[PDB]
């Protein structure tokens, strides 16, 4: 409640980027994350079939149509 | 008696009565999309936008003893409203079971069962009955005939009491009778040539009037003794007396009176009788009755207001010389408009949010300027009539009258019921 | 084939009791109410996200300011397990494969009679005489 | 049986019982209700008919339980000789699944009978 | 290995070795429907964002999410008693869960984990009679709704004017398909938005959790008298 | 919880490990799990015991 | 009971009769007329002093009043009658918000008169100020 | 100038909200309702509480999910029924029941919902802690036992 | 004038900007919504004229 942020303020900031940077240091690797986020996207659209629910959402349009 | 007008994004595709006995009634619309609409009768306003929880709604029909309200959606589903009470108190209580075809028209038999024609070329019906172990069910699906190459869409299903049979019209013009109980078909009459949209009856059923888009009302009879012990239906008469479609029809009867009345894409409105449809007489009604105005004109500068809805268009007489038009959208449906004497200020109403424009002749043409009164941009409006230019009327739709515009109350008296 | 699916079914159960350790990445996509065209004329900013501009390409776990204020050899075991459990699908579909085989080579031997039917692909097709089994 | 809980009528049962005439026809469905609690468990079945007429008919009601922990679905037709005789065996059927290949000669109307399945739930 | 905080205490990152997200525990020993234990000492529990759905909420984020370890939960929700264990693992022993479920073919599992399991009242009337569960119930702070029969917003708006308190905290779980299916996800999501805000639950944020599961968002709201 | 069983789960609720091993090496599987020690499959005679 | 409904009411629109209500306040009855007692003297001595005491032997709100009356109301003596009064912790360390010397003199009078002397020796933490507790050590 | 009855763990609670019997149902939300002003607007005027067993617990159930049939609650209904007072009854269904008995019973949604969030405060006295874990005990014991077999 | 002035209309009447991350959403005016109610599925109301005015048959 104070708002000092003369010298606080850079003091915060350098606080926030160097535990930022200690803390995404530890996640994750642009170099294969693409290839982990493939292989995790392609193991996650088959244990999820999705393309039965947009070929049913085909299939519940279809119905509708009136065969003009 | 009354008009209640909406602007834009909005249509009345289907209204229904409420009139338990001994209490007020309530009128019923819908929307376009997925909203009935009850409206009141204390001042024509609208007490509940109930949202039925499904698809996007077609079609409502009222229980008997207008104790339940069938409405039917377009992702299959039919979903049932319990009024309780009466004005505002909507409680839905079942969904009944949810087909692929969207619902089209619904009807009751009694308290007991509801009949839906549906958009794949069959009229289901299901049991709609509390005290038993069976409903929100369907119990049969009877089905008409499709086209060659073409899906058909059977519009139109009312009830027929006493003759236990239903009534179905279609996109084939094809008026079948089906029984109700044994759900089979009973006639079939192909005598309309185009689609089919709309049918009624009278008390004990000796008619049945039907129309659709062939532009042509016409009869069914089951009146005599033969009619009445076959369970026989004739095609007794035939009748155009209109323009380029129905999409309505109604009857009623009475010791007084005993008359139906047909609408459709033409804005004509025609009467007929029921007992003598082929016989008597034939009243057509104008296409307007201006109880509501749309025009006022005014002395100064020799000119003319005409206001459509959200909408306004002044012009003078010369010949002629067409002046200025408003499209205030901000204003979404539109109520009386006035302008002032000595042609200063114009009210442009609305029955919550209505606005006041000076209009300023700039010689050919006339400059508008807005001006904004805060008590008179929230007041309900219904009427305005001018006696000063300066100061305004103001009617109220809480039965009030003020006086504004120059920077209050004038107190009428009280009713009997 | 009694084997191959009960070695199928092992590795199936080793895939889901795989997956149900295994996390998996978040899109969706994100969408926040607001109220009127002084609050939206401005899209609702890195100060909206309330956090420093690099952790904000999330969707999981991120701070704000307030409560902000090993090289690379585990996420190459973090690749191991992924691979681990694609070659476990993989293998699972090839074995699937060769047991829905051995599994048509059982199934064509129990009762009828049948024509031939073959078809313009080259593989062999399947059709009988229409009957209730007696 | 009140605790039967999605019966059909007769368009749909009617849709089901020639789909489930077609996969008996190909050879892809299996008869009984341990058979298909077998394919409930190894995820192989599209869906499951069942007969709402076994006596009792908690010999049958246990696959709805694991049936939508694992989210698939399920019918009831009221008459067990009537889909034993559209199963294509001589005896009063409990319980049938359909199997699921992506090669199969009926695959769209299996798609679209299960949309009309799911469609009541 | 390590465990990260979010803004809600009780929701953490088991991140290392492997990647992914757990909460604490209000019960010592196992795993209660099969996952693995985090250990630090100090015990995590995973739960799968696949098998629950306000998980996946999380792998969605929220500027503020009214699930805080002091906050009362109350639980209308899908039958199965599997993310109340998780709700209770966030919320610790002075809050409390309560979960109200009526099919009872999961309330036999939702009373076996709430007995050992203390953070958990159960509730095992219908979810639309609040007022024949009063007396089980006193002013929650906040509601999760996961019910998918479909009058959602109607029956989660009469279970928030009646028990959730002034200025708490609405979360839900609207489906598309359960309870209209045919017209878009977009489409019935804004029009429940619609109908929430009619009701005059000030919305802050609708998404879609795409990945997890299909089609079903979750909206929360800020509550006003 | 083994309501929800199918009933060869049944037939075989006690041969565990010989049933996996007679699966694992291509091998011939048993016949009784725990429901041998019953007394009907125990008064049968021969392999009508199994059956 | 409706004198002091009306009482409230006239709050929300005499010394002699203040001293009478306050004997009557002496006399959850007798919480609202104390709160009714510290009414009369927020909307004047010998009644709020007659008061004091009877504040002194037996809710919240109304130690919010009292607090409202100590704000009202030499000084060095009533706050040693009002620091006699509240010396649990929590009314001692908000009356004595509401003389440090005497303050910290009926601290170090208990603390010198078995598992309290952390307990109100953080009150000195809480109503750490910039002359307040060196004074009030001082001065004790 | 009213009392009113909100079950609250096994009881009865008839408190007393000191204004109209009109009034304070038609505003009752600029009331102010605080904890100290609604504290001091609706002050504790009895609970029959009946015990903490099991069969206390079944009349409190069968008071409660159905109708208001409790001997308890006839107890406490012969406890304040000498003026034909405002008791502000708590069930919507359970509201001819309790119109049936010769009494004047009565945003009453809104008067609970502050009688309930200022009860564990100090409207009985007890403890938040306690009520939440009588609460529990109520659920686990015989809720389930109720609904279930 | 005319094609810079449409467009600023545009810039005026639309909700939901997509700005990087995701997309916005206003609200709406409740006593008016609630007096003149009625939204209107202009699609599915199209969808059934042009059905009643069918290609196939005779409407002049």
């Amino acid at each position: 409640e104070g708002t000092l942020t003369d010298h606080e303020r850079k003091y915060l900031n350098k606080l926030i980027k160097r535990n930022s940077q200690n803390l995404r240091s530890w996640d994750l690797e642009e170099e294969v994350r693409d290839e982990l986020e493939d292989i995790q996207q392609s193991i996650l659209k088959d244990t999820v079939s999705t393309a039965n629910t947009d070929r049913s959402k085909r299939r519940r349009f279809k119905r509708k149509q009136f065969k003009e | 008696e009354m008009v209640i007008e909406g602007g834009k994004d909005r249509s009345i595709e289907g209204l229904c009565w409420s009139n338990v006995n001994g209490e007020s009634l309530r009128l019923f619309s819908i929307g376009g999309s997925t909203v009935v609409t009850e409206w009141d009768l204390a001042t024509g306003l609208p007490l509940r936008n109930y949202d039925c929880n499904s698809g996007v709604i077609w079609s409502i029909s009222i229980n008997d003893s207008q104790d339940k309200l069938s409405v039917g959606c377009d992702n299959g589903t039919v979903v049932l409203i319990d009024i309780s009470g009466g004005p505002g108190v909507l409680e839905h209580d079942t969904i009944l079971m949810r087909q692929e075809a969207r619902v089209l028209t619904l009807a009751w038999k009694k308290d007991d069962f509801v009949i839906g024609g549906c958009s794949d070329g069959r009229i289901r019906i299901w049991s709609a009955q509390k005290n038993d172990e069976n409903m929100g069910r369907l119990l049969h699906t009877m089905k008409v005939d499709k086209a060659k190459k073409e899906s058909t869409l059977v519009w139109s299903v009312i009830y027929l009491p006493r003759t236990d049979q239903i009534a179905s019209g279609d996109s084939t013009g094809s008026i079948k009778f089906w029984d109700f109980q044994f759900a089979t078909l009973n006639q079939s009459f192909k005598a309309h040539d185009a689609d089919v949209l709309c049918l009624t009856t009278d008390t004990d059923n000796n008619y049945v009037f039907s129309a659709g888009v062939d532009r042509k009302i016409f009869q069914f009879s089951q009146n005599t003794n033969k009619s009445q012990k076959n369970n026989r239906w004739v095609n007794s008469s035939n009748r155009l007396l209109h323009g380029n479609d129905i999409r309505a029809i109604c009857a009623y009867q009475s010791k007084g009176a005993d008359f139906l009345v047909s609408g459709g894409v033409e804005k004509t409105l025609v009467i007929n009788s029921l007992t003598s449809f082929s016989n008597g007489n034939y009243r057509k009604m104008p296409t307007v009755e201006p109880y509501s105005k749309n025009v006022l004109v005014n002395k100064e500068q020799r000119l003319v207001v005409s206001w459509s809805e959200s909408t306004v268009k002044i012009w003078t007489m010369g010949n002629y010389k067409l002046v200025c038009k408003l499209t205030l959208k901000d204003d979404q449906n539109i109520s009386t408009c006035s302008l002032s004497p000595d042609g200063q200020v114009l009210v442009v109403g609305r029955p919550s949010t209505t606005k006041v424009f000076h209009l300023q002749p700039v010689g050919n043409k006339l400059k508008v300027t807005k001006l904004d009164n805060d008590l008179l941009l929230r007041t309900s409006t219904k009427l305005v009539k001018f006696i000063d230019n300066s100061k305004i009327v103001i009617c109220s739709c809480e039965d009030d009258v003020f006086i504004v515009d120059l920077e209050q109350e004038v107190e009428l008296l009280e009713v009997t019921s | 084939s009694n084997y191959v699916r009960t070695l199928r079914q092992i590795e199936l159960k080793k895939l889901e009791k795989g997956a149900k350790q295994l996390m998996f990445k978040s899109s969706g996509n994100h969408t926040i109410f607001v109220d009127s065209r002084e609050k939206m004329n401005e899209f609702t900013p890195e100060k909206f996200f309330n956090t420093t501009s690099e952790m904000v390409n999330r969707s999981e776990n991120r701070l704000t300011k307030d409560q902000l204020a090993p090289k690379e050899s585990l996420d190459k075991k973090k690749l191991k397990k992924f691979k681990q459990v694609k070659q476990h699908l993989q293998r699972e579909t090839q074995l699937k494969q060769v047991q829905q085989r051995m599994d048509a080579q059982r199934e064509l031997l129990k009762k009828g009679s049948k024509k031939k039917i073959v078809d313009s692909s080259g593989k062999i097709s399947f059709k009988w005489k229409k009957q209730r089994k007696r | 049986n009140p605790k039967a809980f999605p019966l059909a009528d007769a368009a749909l049962t009617q849709q089901i019982l020639d789909v489930v005439q077609q996969a008996a026809n190909l050879r892809q469905l299996k008869k009984g209700a341990n058979e298909a609690t077998k394919t409930l468990n190894r995820g192989i079945s599209e869906f499951i008919i069942m007969a709402a007429d076994c006596e009792p008919i908690e010999i049958l009601l246990h696959l709805p339980l694991l049936c939508e922990d694992k989210n698939v679905p399920y019918v009831f037709v009221p008459s067990r000789v009537a889909l034993g005789r559209a199963c294509g065996v001589s005896r009063p059927v409990i319980a049938a699944s359909i199997t699921t290949n992506d090669a199969s000669a009926i695959k769209t109307q299996i798609y679209a009978v299960k949309d009309k399945i799911e469609t009541l739930l | 290995v390590v465990i990260e905080p979010h803004r809600h205490a009780g929701v953490y990152i088991a991140r290392g070795k492997e990647d992914l997200l757990v909460t604490k525990n209000m019960a010592p020993g196992e795993s209660v429907y099969g996952e693995k234990r985090i250990s630090v000492k100090v015990e995590y529990r995973v739960w799968n964002p696949f098998r629950s759905k306000l998980a996946a909420g999380i792998m969605g984020g929220l500027d503020e999410l009214f699930i805080a370890p002091g906050k009362k939960v109350l639980y209308l929700g899908a039958a199965s008693g599997t993310s109340v264990s998780h709700v209770s693992d966030v919320v610790g022993p002075e809050g409390v869960v309560y979960a109200v479920e009526f099919s009872h073919r999961p309330g036999r599992e939702l009373i076996s984990m709430a007995k050992k399991r203390p953070n958990i009242i159960p509730i095992i009337e219908d979810a639309r009679h609040p007022q024949k569960y009063r007396m089980l119930i006193g002013m929650v702070d906040c509601v999760f709704a996961d019910v998918a029969q479909p009058d959602q917003a109607r029956i989660i708006a009469l279970n928030s004017h009646m028990f959730l308190k002034d200025q708490g905290g609405v979360v839900i779980s609207i489906k598309a398909n359960c309870i209209d299916s045919t017209v878009d996800a977009e489409t019935v999501f804004a029009r429940e938005v619609q109908k929430l805000r009619e009701e005059r639950i000030k919305p802050l944020e609708q998404l879609t959790l795409e990945p997890y599961e299909r089609d079903h968002c979750i909206v929360v709201g800020r509550y006003m008298r | 919880s083994l309501a929800k069983s199918p009933a060869s789960t049944i037939q075989i609720l006690g041969a565990e490990k010989a049933l996996f091993r007679a699966l694992k090496t291509k091998h011939d599987t048993p016949k009784y799990g725990l429901l041998y020690h019953a007394s009907l499959v125990g008064q049968a005679t021969g392999k009508n015991k199994g059956k | 009971g409706g004198l002091p409904v009306l009482y409230a009411q006239e709050t929300l629109i005499y010394l002699k009769e203040h001293g009478c209500t306050e004997l009557t306040n002496v006399r959850a009855s007798p919480q609202v007329q104390n709160k009714l007692l510290l009414v009369i003297g927020s909307l004047e001595v010998i009644l709020h002093s007659v008061m004091p005491i009877f504040t002194f032997m037996g809710p919240a709100l109304i130690k919010n009043s009292k607090g409202n009356e100590k704000e009202e109301m030499h000084v060095p003596r009533h706050r040693r009658v009002k620091l006699f009064s509240t010396l649990v912790k929590a009314l001692g360390s908000f009356l004595f918000l509401i003389l440090v010397n005497f303050k910290i003199g009926e601290a170090r009078i208990l603390i010198e008169f078995h598992v309290n002397e952390e307990l109100s020796g953080l009150n000195d933490l809480l109503d750490i100020i910039k002359l307040l507790t060196s004074s009030k050590s001082s001065s004790e | 100038y009213v009392l009113t009855e909100t079950s609250a763990g096994y009881a009865l609670l008839k408190a007393s909200d000191k204004k109209i019997y009109k009034s304070s149902s038609l505003i009752q939300d600029l009331d102010s309702s605080d904890k100290v002003l609604k504290e001091f607007k609706i002050a504790a005027f009895s609970k029959f509480n009946s015990a903490a067993n099991a069969l206390e617990e079944a009349n409190s159930i069968i008071e409660g999910k159905v109708s208001s049939q409790l001997e308890k609650l006839l107890e406490e209904i012969k406890k304040d029924k000498k003026s034909t007072l405002i008791v502000s009854e708590t069930k919507l269904a359970n509201a001819i029941n309790k119109l049936g008995l010769n009494f004047n019973v009565v945003v009453t949604l809104d008067i609970y919902r502050a009688i309930k969030e200022y009860l564990p405060e100090l409207l009985p006295g007890m403890s938040d802690n306690d009520l939440s874990k009588m609460s529990l005990g109520l659920a686990h014991s015989i809720g389930r036992h109720k609904l279930k077999f | 004038i005319k094609t810079k002035k449409r467009k600023t209309l545009k810039n005026l009447r639309k909700d939901s900007v997509k700005r990087g991350k995701f997309r916005v959403q206003l609200l709406s005016t409740t006593q008016d919504s609630k007096t003149l109610p009625p939204k209107k599925e202009s699609s599915i109301i199209r969808s059934k004229d042009r059905w009643l005015n069918r290609k196939a048959l005779n409407k002049g």
